[PDB]
């Protein structure tokens, strides 16, 4: 239950700090020669983050 | 050095007497004396002893740092309805609250952030139509929606694309 | 809280691994380049020198 | 068929007097028992105007009439509470193979209270008499 | 998927279950006095009724099959409760 | 003091191999009873009690162990997963023999199948005409 | 290209790049393990593991020095044998001949069915 | 309003709404931070049949298209089903006639999506399909459709 | 990848330092957490680092092999109490863990070959090494000589396949399909012993029995997914043979999962039942593996991975009874919810998790392979039935008579439970029910 505790507590800090003082983005339609990153296809910020700074892209494996 | 078992060397003590055939096939004078001290070492007197290593050991920090200010609501209530009625006034003061968090909570999630067509994961919620009788706002009603798209949109129809 | 000892700072050597093989994996994507903005799927127009490269 | 006891597979349900009473309850009224039952009312669309529901009838039927004559004959007073849920179970599993799946919930409903209430009178008694199921040792117990 | 049919039938059905399986606790709390494991009795129980619902207001095959898998298990577990051949035999047979 | 020391061995040809066989398995030689040379019998091994499981063995006799039902250093046959207190054993010998059990139950199951499903097409009636359902195309009357 | 030329094959355009570890992954795979036999000399004699480095040292250094030297000569080994390839190519026309290549279009071939 | 359990339902979902609309309109709506994201758009690379066999470089980005489209049809007969489901819900006690057309344009994709991605097992490429189609084809030509095939 | 190879690389020296076993295992689950970062993975194969990369049926089975020794060395005290040889056990541990990120990040079939009987050499060691009985010959060699025998013929069907082809890439044998009987029989016999046949199992209930725990975990938790990685990567190009001749392997594989089932309800040890045990469920991977429809294929890997969780769960279970007990027997192993009432907990819950269970992913697993298979012949709606009934028949007997009844006379005094046990248990049984939460990872791989 500590050991639990001890992992909930800061991430439920980032999960309400990354909800409510960042927000999920709004979709919109792509404008016309944006050529637009792949971190700005996905909506929730942690997944953006995550896509962003960590993950590799689907067009580098690709 | 790690001790098991408390410093104390472990053995049986009643022999072959707890089993209820053995005890009847024949017994010793001996054994009937050791089977009667036994018995009269098995009773207890008074209850166990509030140990307060047990409670210090068996409760983390976390535990204690949400659970003190409902200590401090028990503990006020401690001379006014003894330690009985006290906490159970506290037990369901802290569960009632969980109760209502954990409805609220769900009553946020299930009407604001509901499954959508942008999304797999989400509770997907499709409801029925409602009975409509004489005495409700439009008793001649036929179904709304007629389109195939308006069926099973998932708010698609409302889409930025 | 987690508890560590002077015997702890013996785990620089899976880091110093972990830097090592992270260095590796940005060297072989960096060397795995040709079809990088090329490829029919992820293509660019014309112009691609003056662009930023994808990744 | 199987999940809530017919002619096959019935000795199951008489096994369950091992465990203890109030479970005893919860096991034989409202719950895992009932179950069957209501995923038959659940698929009583299939089982309408069917050789399923004809063959349900006749099975649901044949274990009524067993558990009338098996409670008749036990002489045990937790198995004879057994066998009348396996009548109760026949009564319902034939009206929902007739279709009627208000009158199969409406039955289900009330068997479970008052079976329970059975059940728990049961347990009473028993650990009244300590611990003796057999319905030849009690006696007189308005009285008492 | 794993999905809820909350019907009026589903609900009246779970309101009752939930009701019964209260006062059977009830009368639990002065039934197993002279009982050991009480502790474990109540929780299973609970996890038995908490099975029963999940079988209750499923449609979907999928989680019928899990509630029906709990309600098995569990049932097998509150019949060898009791610490005797005949309960390991009842539980078997309630098993299988 | 492992697998490789204590195991059955090789089949007692002559009569001294048996007396040393019995006294290995701390069992009178009378008792002891080796298997039969076919392929698939155990060599060695005594032959314990097949009639009947653990259930008839006496429970009011003072055993070492209570569980199992066994002394020390006696002999555990060799299906005594088989002839277990738990799977296939009876404390008191069936009343009959095990075909008249199952004979009893599929002849009432074939008269019980026979019999409803003659009657499946002399199911009885109200004095009722079809139910009248309204349609646009065949309209219906009353009787005033 | 439309046509599978087995010249065109065998010839370097050049546009392969070598690894980070292909030039400098013999000499260090030679120098640690000139490293680890030094240590299993050591082992062996019940001496202390790192007692003694100038083994360590002199078994690192001829293991580098080995490696390179092999590493260009297997580099060699392979150019002649890209050459000797090109020059039977080559010499030989008639054997190998270029080959249209062939759209999946114009093939006809065995779905296998699952089912 | 018109029964005590209208009136006590209407109640209790006021207590429930208002709470969470002050905490969504008073805290999670101001201090979000407004930014944009897009649904992804994929060029149509040539198919399987448009090129060589000796080329890798094609097989790997025809296969990806077609794993990517074999998505995207079982994404259409999802939700052809699952508006069959919600006319099947929407119209509980006459679900006979208004689901008819939704049944059949779903019986229609079935159908559709068992002549392009059926029997082709757990390994389908895009030259399978493609190969699938060819003998289809062909079948269809000397034998008539499939069905009353000789 | 080459950060978890060079990790463990790097890890190697802290076996030959004093008084660090806890630390390497403490890596060890720093990896995992830094392996469940890195999940990036598609259908097809990325991280491309000369020939390593990864798609998601190699990430499964990289994740769920560091799991697997990461609770081996958690599950290993008795190595550590007594002063057995602690280094030698940790770089077997290290180098054979390595081994099998080597074998399934592999890109071609000649590397997974190499790594895959390079792995057999120190669970050789372990099972010689640090087991309990005086048949630890007989297990090691009667696994080793099986699956060398049946697995050097299959180096010449590799060759052939190169000679064929030319190359050794798994996409660009995708390509390619033989129609010859003696190639299909070298490239899936090896696979057909690796996972357990009914005909061929012999070294599997022999093997498991007198190894120690880590051999269990080792060979029950990612030595039998071996030849299930090697048969979903040979199958794709050899689909008409095996269409051809993949009846006589699926009844075999279905009447042998009916016998072994019927075997275990007749087993007196506990290790031998959960061997027997393994059988089974294999059994219905392998018949549905070779359906080669999307779902066997799909089902297989999810009972594979969920599988190596549950049989190694079991065989930590069957370890705290035999340090206690003194016995591996039956017969011994009664009554132990009096004894210990709280592992009872972890015992109905990792054999319910051998069975169809509620929130397991063996169940996902189970579901998805029955479907595959009932759609291959109607027949087989009989012996599924029949198998998966006496699956939780025998399943429920190792948790009955162990765990329920009157206790065992004559038994001497033991110590209690632990924590670490406690936390090894844990380990074994909540990654079976957080992973149906994105079971899309763990399940769709193509
Ligand atoms: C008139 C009266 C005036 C006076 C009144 C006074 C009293 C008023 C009280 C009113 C308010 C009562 C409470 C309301 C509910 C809480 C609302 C809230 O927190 O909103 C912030 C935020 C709402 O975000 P949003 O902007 O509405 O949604 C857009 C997101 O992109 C959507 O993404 P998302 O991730 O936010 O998802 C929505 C969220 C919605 O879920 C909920 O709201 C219910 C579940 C969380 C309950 C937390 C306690 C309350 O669901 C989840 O978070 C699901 C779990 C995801 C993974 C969590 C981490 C891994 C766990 C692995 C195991 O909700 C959360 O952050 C909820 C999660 C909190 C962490 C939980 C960690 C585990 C415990
Ligand atoms: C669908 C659902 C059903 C699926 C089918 C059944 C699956 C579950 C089977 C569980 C029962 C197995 C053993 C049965 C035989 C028995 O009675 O053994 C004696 C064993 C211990 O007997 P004892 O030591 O004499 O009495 C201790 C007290 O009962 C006091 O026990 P305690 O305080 O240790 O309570 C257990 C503890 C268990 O907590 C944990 O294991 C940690 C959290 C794990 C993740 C959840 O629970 C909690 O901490 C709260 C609930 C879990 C967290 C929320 O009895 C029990 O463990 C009672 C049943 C509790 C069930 C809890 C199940 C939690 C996970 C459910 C997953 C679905
Ligand atoms: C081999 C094992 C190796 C170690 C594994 C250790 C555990 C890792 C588990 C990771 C998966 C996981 O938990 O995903 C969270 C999952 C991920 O799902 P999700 O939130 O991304 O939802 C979308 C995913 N699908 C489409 C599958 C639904 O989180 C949730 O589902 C959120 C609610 C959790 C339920 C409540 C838990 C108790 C509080
Ligand atoms: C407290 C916060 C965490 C819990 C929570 O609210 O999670 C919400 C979530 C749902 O919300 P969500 O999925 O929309 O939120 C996650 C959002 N992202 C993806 C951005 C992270 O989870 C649940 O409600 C869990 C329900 C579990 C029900 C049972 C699942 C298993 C059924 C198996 C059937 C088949 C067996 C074979
Ligand atoms: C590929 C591996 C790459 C490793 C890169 C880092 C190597 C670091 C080596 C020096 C530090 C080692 C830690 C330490 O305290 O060592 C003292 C230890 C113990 O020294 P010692 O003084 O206690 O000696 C033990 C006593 N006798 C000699 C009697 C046995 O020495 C070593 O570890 C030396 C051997 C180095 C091994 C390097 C790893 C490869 C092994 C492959 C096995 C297969
Ligand atoms: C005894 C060792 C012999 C090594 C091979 C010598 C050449 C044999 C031969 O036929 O060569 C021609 C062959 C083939 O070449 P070829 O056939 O083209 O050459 C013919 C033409 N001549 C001979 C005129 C050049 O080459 C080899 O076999 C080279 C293989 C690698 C050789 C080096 C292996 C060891 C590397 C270092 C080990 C570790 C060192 C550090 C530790 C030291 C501890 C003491
Ligand atoms: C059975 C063992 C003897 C097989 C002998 C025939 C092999 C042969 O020549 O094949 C040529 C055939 C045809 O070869 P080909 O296609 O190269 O033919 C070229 C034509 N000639 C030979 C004239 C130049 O090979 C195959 O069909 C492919 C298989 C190649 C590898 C063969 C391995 C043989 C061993 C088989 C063992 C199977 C069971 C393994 C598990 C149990 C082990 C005990
Ligand atoms: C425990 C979790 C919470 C349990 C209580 C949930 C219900 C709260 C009260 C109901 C409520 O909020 O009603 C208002 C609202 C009306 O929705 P509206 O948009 O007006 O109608 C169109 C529907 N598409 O919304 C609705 O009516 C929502 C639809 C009906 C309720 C769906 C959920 C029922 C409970 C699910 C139990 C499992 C929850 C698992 C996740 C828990 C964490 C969130
Ligand atoms: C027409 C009538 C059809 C009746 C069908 C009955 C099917 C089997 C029901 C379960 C039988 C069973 O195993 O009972 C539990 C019993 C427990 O012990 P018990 O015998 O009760 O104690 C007395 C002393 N031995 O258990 C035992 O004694 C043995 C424990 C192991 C049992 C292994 C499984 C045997 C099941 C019977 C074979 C038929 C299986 C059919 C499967 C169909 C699947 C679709
Ligand atoms: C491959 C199979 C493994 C080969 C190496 C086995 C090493 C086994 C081991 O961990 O040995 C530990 C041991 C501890 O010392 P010990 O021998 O017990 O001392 C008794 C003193 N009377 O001994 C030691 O700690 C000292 C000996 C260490 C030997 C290290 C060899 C390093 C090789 C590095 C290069 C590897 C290849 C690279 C190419």
């Amino acid at each position: 239950h500590f050991y639990v505790m001890l992992g909930v507590i800061p991430v439920t800090a980032l999960v309400l700090y990354a909800n409510i003082f960042v927000g999920p983005a709004q979709l919109a339609e792509i404008p016309e020669g944006y050529e637009p990153k792949h971190w700005e296809y996905e909506k929730h910020p942690i997944s953006r983050f995550i896509s962003r700074y960590i993950l590799n892209s689907d067009q580098q494996n690709y | 050095g790690a001790s098991e078992t408390g410093g104390v060397k472990p053995m049986v003590i009643a022999g072959r007497m707890v089993r209820e055939r053995e005890r009847l096939i024949g017994m010793s004078p001996e054994e009937r004396a050791w089977r009667k001290q036994w018995l009269k070492d098995q009773e207890l007197h008074h209850g166990p002893r509030k140990v307060p290593a047990l409670e210090l050991e068996l409760n983390n920090p976390i535990k204690r740092f949400y659970r003190a200010p409902l200590d401090k609501v028990c503990n006020v209530l401690e001379p006014v309805l003894g330690f009985q009625r006290a906490y159970t006034v506290r037990f369901w003061t802290g569960k009632a609250l969980l109760a209502l968090t954990g409805i609220y909570a769900g009553a946020y999630y299930f009407k604001y952030n509901q499954n959508d067509w942008t999304r797999k994961g989400g509770w997907r919620v499709i409801h029925s139509r409602k009975q409509c009788v004489p005495g409700d706002e439009g008793y001649p009603k036929v179904s709304d929606r007629s389109a195939p798209s308006d069926y099973a949109a998932r708010g698609f129809n409302e889409s930025p694309l | 809280v987690l508890g560590l000892d002077k015997r702890a700072l013996w785990g620089a050597l899976p880091l110093l691994g972990f830097a090592i093989g992270h260095f590796l994996d940005k060297k072989e994507t960096e060397r795995m380049t040709m079809f990088r903005d090329k490829s029919a799927l992820y293509g660019r127009p014309a112009g691609s020198e003056g662009k930023a490269p994808s990744w | 068929m199987t999940k809530s006891a017919q002619i096959p597979f019935s000795s199951w349900l008489p096994a369950a007097m091992a465990a203890p009473t109030p479970v005893s309850a919860l096991v034989h009224s409202s719950t895992l028992v009932t179950a069957g039952v209501y995923l038959l009312i659940r698929f009583n669309i299939i089982l309408s105007t069917s050789w399923l529901g004809q063959l349900m009838l006749l099975l649901s039927g044949l274990t009524m009439f067993m558990a009338g004559l098996g409670a008749n004959f036990e002489f045990d007073l937790k198995k004879i509470i057994a066998l009348s849920t396996l009548s109760q179970l026949g009564l319902m599993m034939s009206i929902l193979s007739m279709g009627f799946l208000k009158l199969a919930m409406f039955h289900l409903l009330t068997h479970a209270l008052f079976k329970a209430l059975l059940f728990m009178c049961a347990g009473a008694i028993i650990h009244n008499m300590n611990n003796s199921q057999d319905i030849r040792l009690m006696g007189g117990l308005s009285i008492h | 998927v794993m999905t809820f049919l909350f019907d009026w039938m589903s609900l009246l059905f779970m309101s009752f279950v939930l009701m019964i399986s209260s006062l059977v606790i009830f009368y639990s709390k002065e039934y197993m006095m002279n009982d050991n494991h009480i502790n474990r009795f109540i929780m299973l129980v609970l996890m038995f009724v908490l099975s029963m619902m999940l079988l209750i207001i499923s449609p979907n095959l999928i989680s019928i099959l899990l509630g029906w898998d709990g309600l098995g298990l569990v049932s097998y577990c509150l019949v060898i409760y009791f610490q005797n051949i005949k309960s390991y035999n009842a539980g078997m047979l309630t098993a299988l | 003091g492992w697998n490789k020391d204590y195991k059955p061995g090789p089949y007692p040809q002559t009569e001294k191999e048996r007396l040393a066989a019995a006294k290995k398995y701390y069992l009178l030689p009378e008792e002891y009873k080796p298997y039969a040379d076919d392929g698939l019998g155990y060599g060695d091994y005594p032959k314990l009690g097949y009639g009947l499981g653990v259930e008839a063995k006496d429970s009011y006799y003072p055993w070492d162990y209570p569980e199992h039902k066994r002394n020390q250093h006696e002999p555990i046959s060799a299906d005594h997963d088989l002839y277990s207190e738990d799977r296939w054993s009876q404390a008191e010998p069936p009343r009959y023999s095990n075909a008249y059990y199952f004979a009893c139950f599929l002849g009432v199951m074939s008269g019980c199948l026979a019999l409803y499903y003659w009657l499946d097409d002399k199911k009885m009636y109200r004095p009722v005409a079809a139910k009248q359902y309204p349609s646009p195309g065949v309209k219906h009357y009353t009787f005033e | 290209s439309a046509v599978n030329d087995p010249l065109e094959l065998l010839t370097n355009k050049g546009t392969h790049e070598p690894s980070f570890l292909s030039p400098i992954w013999n000499p260090i795979a030679c120098g640690v393990a000139g490293v680890g036999a030094a240590i299993f000399i050591n082992w062996g004699f019940r001496k202390p593991v790192f007692s003694g480095i100038q083994k360590h040292i002199a078994f690192g250094a001829i293991g580098v020095g080995a490696g390179a030297y092999f590493d260009q000569k297997r580099n060699e080994y392979l150019a002649k044998r890209d050459a000797v390839l090109r020059h039977y190519i080559e010499l030989h026309p008639d054997d190998f001949p270029v080959k249209e290549r062939k759209t999946y279009g114009q093939v006809l071939e065995s779905w296998v069915p699952v089912r | 309003p018109r029964s005590p359990m209208a009136s006590f339902a209407e109640s209790v979902l006021n207590v429930i709404d208002g709470p969470i609309t002050w905490f969504r309109e008073s805290i999670v709506e101001p201090n979000q931070q407004k930014q944009n994201w897009y649904h992804q758009r994929f060029r149509r690379v040539p198919t399987i049949d448009q090129c060589y066999t000796d080329d890798a470089v094609c097989r790997f980005e025809a296969d990806q298209q077609f794993r990517r489209d074999r998505m995207v049809d079982n994404e259409i007969v999802n939700i052809l089903r699952q508006r069959f489901e919600d006319c099947t819900l929407y119209e509980a006690p006459d679900h006979m006639v208004k689901c008819r057309p939704l049944m059949d344009q779903y019986e229609k994709a079935t159908e559709n999506w068992f002549i392009k991605y059926g029997d082709l097992g757990g390994y389908a490429n895009a030259k399978t399909a493609y190969m699938k189609q060819k003998h289809r084809l062909i079948w269809e030509r000397r034998h008539g459709p499939v069905g009353s095939g000789m | 990848m080459l950060k978890i190879i060079f990790f463990l690389l790097f890890l190697i020296p802290f076996c030959f330092i004093n008084n660090m076993y806890w630390m390497v295992q403490i890596m060890m689950f720093f990896i995992s957490f830094i392996f469940l970062l890195m999940n990036n993975f598609m259908n097809y194969w990325s991280e491309i680092s000369y020939f390593l990369g990864c798609d998601m049926l190699s990430y499964g089975l990289i994740l769920l092999s560091l799991w697997i020794c990461s609770l081996m060395l958690l599950a290993s005290e008795m190595i550590n109490k007594h002063n057995n040889y602690k280094n030698l056990f940790l770089l077997n541990i290290i180098i054979l863990l390595l081994l099998l990120i080597l074998t399934f990040s592999s890109m071609s079939l000649f590397m997974f070959y190499l790594f895959f009987e390079s792995s057999l050499i120190p669970t050789l060691f372990l099972i010689l090494g640090w087991g309990y009985q005086p048949e630890r010959l007989q297990a090691g060699l009667y696994l080793l000589f099986y699956t060398l025998l049946v697995s050097l013929p299959m180096l010449i069907g590799i060759f052939y396949v190169m000679n064929k082809i030319g190359s050794m890439n798994f996409y660009l044998m995708n390509n390619f399909m033989f129609n010859y009987d003696l190639l299909y029989f070298c490239l899936l016999c090896a696979f057909l012993v690796k996972m357990p046949m009914f005909l061929v199992h012999l070294w599997l209930p022999k093997a498991h029995v007198e190894a120690p725990v880590s051999g269990s975990m080792i060979l029950a938790g990612i030595m039998l997914k071996l030849g299930g990685y090697g048969m979903l990567r040979v199958i794709s190009f050899l689909q008409l043979m095996n269409l051809k001749y993949s009846f006589v392997w699926i009844s075999i594989s279905l009447v042998g999962g009916v016998l072994v089932s019927l075997v275990c309800l007749r087993q007196t040890d506990l290790k031998a039942l959960i061997a027997y045990s393994s059988v089974a469920h294999m059994g219905i991977v392998l018949s549905g593996l070779l359906t080669m429809t999307y779902w066997g294929l799909c089902g297989s890997y999810t009972l594979m991975i969920a599988h190596g969780l549950c049989s190694s769960g079991l065989f930590c279970l069957a370890n705290v009874s035999y340090e206690r007990l003194g016995s591996r027997s039956m017969l011994i192993n009664k009554g132990l919810l009096n004894f210990m009432p709280s592992m009872t907990l972890w015992w109905f819950l990792l054999s319910s998790a051998n069975m169809a269970a509620p929130p397991t992913l063996n169940l996902l697993g189970e579901i998805s392979l029955l479907n595959s298979i009932v759609s291959w012949s109607w027949i087989s709606m009989i012996l599924l039935s029949f198998l998966s009934f006496f699956s939780a028949a025998y399943t429920l007997y190792l948790y009955s008579f162990s765990q329920h009844g009157k206790l065992f006379s004559g038994v001497y005094s033991f110590s209690s439970g632990k924590i670490r046990e406690y936390l090894l248990m844990l380990l074994h049984w909540l990654p079976l029910n957080l992973l149906i939460l994105k079971s899309e990872s763990f399940m769709l791989w193509l």
